[PDB]
């Protein structure tokens, strides 16, 4: 079972390094989540040019 | 002398009536002349503004519609 022994360490490693990631993301989710927050001032202004493009293909 | 001056002021008189309705007549031939097609035209390039207007007028509309 060194094998088996080894197998055990080497995914308990994975483990670890799996984790460390995951809280890299989390961290890094909650900037994205922020910065769409922040970047959501655009419906009404995107609806406004929008309709100018809209009016460009109307007279 | 009296009636002298009684005709003479007389026909002054009807000469500054007719002075007076020349200058009137004067007035409304301006008036007539190009008054109203000048403001006709005026009017006209105030339409064309207005259909300037038209266009930027919709994004006002739209900001207070959201």
């Amino acid at each position: 079972s060194y094998f088996e022994q080894q197998r055990q360490a080497l995914i308990e490693e994975i483990a670890m390094n799996f984790e460390h990631v995951l809280a890299n993301i989390n961290k890094l989710n909650r900037s994205l989540e922020a910065v769409i927050a922040v970047g959501n001032e655009f419906s009404s202004v995107e609806a406004l040019w929008s309709q100018f493009e809209n009016v460009m293909s109307w007279s | 002398t009296l009636t002298e001056e009684l005709e003479k002021l007389e026909q002054q008189i009807t000469l500054t009536l007719q002075e007076i309705d020349s200058n009137f007549a004067k007035a409304h031939r301006i008036v007539t002349t190009s008054i109203l097609p000048l403001v006709e035209q005026y009017g006209e390039h105030s339409r064309a503004v207005w259909e300037a207007t038209k266009f930027w007028k919709q994004f006002f509309e739209a900001s207070a519609n959201v």
